[PDB]
């Protein structure tokens, strides 16, 4: 929705800073968020704008409920990302 | 939607955007900030060339934005600083604050020419009126619609003015009016008045679609006047001249299409068409001071013997201050000596206007071509007052009741016809005190007289020695009116 | 298709529509939602200009939609929301709470510029600036607020020939800036003046051309051969794109030009001088007559015109005798002003002469009439009339002007058992159709000419008739101020031998 999708994009420096989408296409995917298809696709993109871009449509889709996700960024060791998110959930 | 100033903005720093610059470097910024949609990014996005994706980014962007912060905005994080500063800069030089002269001729030239404008005279021109003129046009060009009446005796020299007052000042066309369209009338059929405005929409009509020009010869009066305002909304401030306006009509049509008029004219009540309050300036006969100025303009030579500057103020006198008839008589001094100035003088009398007609910048030989039709158009009665006025001396202040004598019909009825007179081509020189008086000049008196028929000249003679019965500045008392006498001179020469 | 409410809106946001939008932004959103064919994305899209591809889609759109929804969604989509939602907060103040649109969403889009575009565009002229009939034109705007609720109305700015009705339609459309913009959205002024068969069928001629976009006026077709039933279809067609668009029909003369008006659901002000005019419409009519300028009005009518003011007992009075001939005639006391070029009260009295000497001939000059003297106006107000009531009227000229008179005494040079009521039916047809006569029900039933109306009848009518009606109305009056004549004394008349003697 709005909020949601507004957050994936005020928060977009830091996504579009550090953050990588092949690192959450296994968890995604594990949670059936995403399909085989989807992390190839996303996989197989040249620049990580590309992979980025790509997840954020998909996250603002697929995972409109990107709450799985908010814990993403904590195992990840980005968690100074999963907490401003959470923040913004707040 | 950026605001001309905005928008001046993304245009004046254009020579730059071009050197250095992508809009696909923009489209994610924008449209993460919601600035631009799916299709937006799309557009501008796939195009061979970057001149497309700039003119596209460009227009695309000046609808969208409330306001230009973004762009700035985006130029700075991008490298492209240079640029974001110096709209910046140019943003600031306006919120917190509140070229060549013959190159710009060229335009104000071209402005009067394509609005058919004649050239303005120049080896002599009367500025006060020329002024005067400017002036009062200025003062209007707030005006949403108005009239000005350019009002004078027959080639009094009105339509010179109007070429002279557009086209002296740089102010009248380009400050205070946008475009100019000067259109000769001369209406005296029914269909005149809407051929005027057949043409006048042409002048608006852009240089395209003449060749579309359809058969609108053929074509109502309320449609005729319908796609002149359609066409006049894409002009602003475009002034009208009506050179030489006869019938009332063509005023209320200018009334009717809300328009904006400079009037050259000799019958003044066709402003009573109009009910908008309507200014005036009167084109008067050429004092005798600018008579001399005139003269030596055009290489007259000036008054050196009292009987000198006596043979010029008898052409004065005879002329009475008359552009048209002066022009006229230098055309024929081809000898410039004061000598067959004087034969010309005394020639005149003996052959009335006739005498010096000669090819002139005027469309007419002589001013009697000219006066014809003032007298034709005459109310029927009024033919007929001009007609007696013969008799009376020229250039002296008369009595209402001496005039009694030779017009047909209290006796105001007379002074009823000869106001109407003075009115419609200055015939006639009224004058409310000491005592209502009117008087006719010489070109006019002279034009009348050669014009009747010789034996109503002599009719009105002795019709005026039976009244001659009753029982200078000092006008002609009460007690000597029984003698018309003082003026046996100016009566012996009939 | 839509309706006036959703068309008024479209219409109403337009000044902005012009300054952020474009057709082909939503062209693929409406091929989409069913609103659009192939031509038809073809026609706006393949537009040079983008003022083209805007008239087109929302000419177009008018046409193709159950209601005004996707549009709404759209402008949203298009990060042009500050629109969407102008239009909703517009569809919203109409439904639920009424009343509203005009003080909350229609008011502050004001602006007087914009009134003389839309005034400029319907052929209205401009307003008289020198002196205001206030009571007037205030009443006629009022009564036109009040009806642009209305789907389709008449009111009829009924009065005497010159008698003033079509400028004050040029002042009630000039003073307020609501009537144009608030309550209507677009003028169209025209004058009738038919006369003919094909007039009240050429008039409608150029109503549609009024409404033409500026855009085929080249494509106009020879629209002059083509029946009745089609360009009156014609028009309503186009009609769709003027939402709460008014007409001024200046200068009724024909019942059957009424009649189309209704045939058409037009909304009209009518300006004309014949009142019955009105009995053409089943339609609740509503009316307003313009009557002789009142005496204190005439003042200052005078003076609004540098006409100086009484200064002496004869002088107050050479000024009512203006006024007495005038009978406050706007057009003729016009005139008047133009010959009164001294000014001066003499000259003024000298007119009031020739007036008696000469008929309104006498003041005949140039003015913003399209008349040189009333006689050139009320001549067509005679024609018109019934063979049987020109009759009447024209042997009105013995009756002393301006004096309240019985029915029998009329009875007497009006021709024609033992009542004479006829007279009369006569009478009230003669007030009605040009305002000829006075009517005046109780304390009797009187009627009156005035001199303005008299003078006409008395210089034209045959020199003849007129010393012919003189004895017969003798013949008759042979019997056995405030008070009306009574009866015991109508065997004399010679109470006006004054106002007879001139004769
Ligand atoms: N410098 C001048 N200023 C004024 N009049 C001039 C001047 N030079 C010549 N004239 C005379 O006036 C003629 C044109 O007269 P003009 O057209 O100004 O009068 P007008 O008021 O237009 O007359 P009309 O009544 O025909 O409209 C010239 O060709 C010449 O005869
Ligand atoms: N308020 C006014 N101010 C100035 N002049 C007026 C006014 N009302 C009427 N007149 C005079 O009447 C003339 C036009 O009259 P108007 O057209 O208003 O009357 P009318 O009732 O339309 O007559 P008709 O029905 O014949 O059109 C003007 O030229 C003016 O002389
Ligand atoms: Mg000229
Ligand atoms: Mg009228």
């Amino acid at each position: 929705r709005q909020d949601r999708r507004s957050l994936l994009e005020r928060n977009i420096m830091m996504f579009s800073s550090h953050l990588k989408v092949d690192e959450i296409l296994e968890v995604l995917i594990a949670k059936q968020v995403l399909n085989s298809d989807n992390g190839d696709m996303i996989n197989s993109c040249g620049t990580v704008r590309e992979k980025r871009r790509e997840i954020v449509k998909a996250v603002q889709r697929r995972g409109d409920v990107a709450f799985d996700a908010f814990y993403d960024a904590l195992r990840s060791t980005g968690h100074e990302g999963l907490a401003e998110v959470l923040e913004p959930l707040a | 939607m950026l605001c001309e100033i905005e928008c001046r903005a993304l245009s004046t720093a254009h020579t730059r955007l071009i050197h250095d610059f992508e809009p696909r470097d923009a489209l994610t910024y924008l449209e993460g900030k919601n600035i631009f949609t799916e299709d937006h990014s799309e557009l501008i996005s796939k195009m061979s060339t970057r001149l497309e994706r700039i003119a596209n980014f460009l227009r695309i962007y000046r609808r969208q934005a409330s306001e230009l912060g973004p762009l700035i905005d985006f130029f700075n994080y991008n490298n492209q600083s240079h640029l974001a500063d110096f709209l910046e800069d140019y943003i600031d030089f306006a919120i917190n604050e509140p070229i060549a002269p013959q190159f710009s001729r060229q335009m104000l030239d071209r402005k009067l020419l394509l609005g058919n404008v004649p050239k303005q005279m120049t080896c002599y021109i009367r500025e006060y009126h020329v002024d005067r003129v400017i002036k009062k046009l200025d003062e209007m060009c707030d005006l949403d619609s108005f009239f000005l009446f350019l009002h004078g005796r027959a080639g009094s020299g009105k339509s010179v003015i109007a070429s002279q007052a557009l086209s002296k000042s740089d102010q009248l066309i380009g400050i205070n009016y946008d475009s100019i369209v000067w259109l000769k009338d001369s209406g005296t059929a029914p269909k005149s008045t809407f051929d005027l405005f057949t043409d006048i929409l042409l002048m608006l009509k852009s240089e395209d679609d003449l060749l579309n020009f359809p058969s609108v010869e053929h074509v109502t009066s309320v449609v005729l006047k319908r796609m002149i305002c359609n066409a006049l909304i894409d002009r602003p401030n475009t002034l009208f001249v009506f050179d030489d306006v006869v019938q009332e009509e063509t005023i209320r049509w200018a009334q009717e299409l809300r328009l904006r008029c400079l009037v050259t004219t000799r019958d003044v009540e066709i402003s009573n068409a109009a009910s908008q309050t309507c200014e005036f300036i009167e084109v008067t006969s050429l004092e005798i001071d600018e008579c001399y100025d005139f003269l030596e303009a055009y290489g007259m030579p000036m008054p050196v013997g009292e009987k000198e500057e006596d043979v010029l103020n008898k052409t004065i006198e005879l002329s009475s201050g008359n552009p048209a008839t002066l022009m006229m008589f230098f055309k024929s001094c081809e000898p410039k000596t004061f000598e067959k100035m004087a034969q010309l003088n005394n020639k005149l009398e003996s052959r009335g206007l006739v005498g010096v007609e000669c090819i002139t910048p005027y469309s007419y030989k002589s001013l009697a071509m000219a006066l014809q039709r003032c007298v034709e158009v005459l109310s029927d009665e009024d033919r007929s007052a001009l007609a007696f006025a013969v008799v009376m001396p020229p250039g002296v202040d008369i009595p209402v009741k001496l005039w009694s004598c030779v017009i047909p019909v209290l006796d105001d009825e007379v002074a009823d016809r000869l106001k109407r007179l003075s009115k419609r081509g200055a015939l006639l020189s009224g004058k409310r005190m000491p005592v209502l008086t009117f008087k006719i000049d010489h070109i006019i008196h002279m034009f009348l007289k050669h014009v009747v028929d010789a034996q109503t000249i002599a009719n009105g003679i002795s019709i005026l020695e039976q009244r001659l019965l009753e029982i200078e500045t000092v006008i002609r008392p009460e007690d000597f009116p029984k003698f018309m006498q003082l003026h046996q001179k100016f009566y012996d020469s009939l």
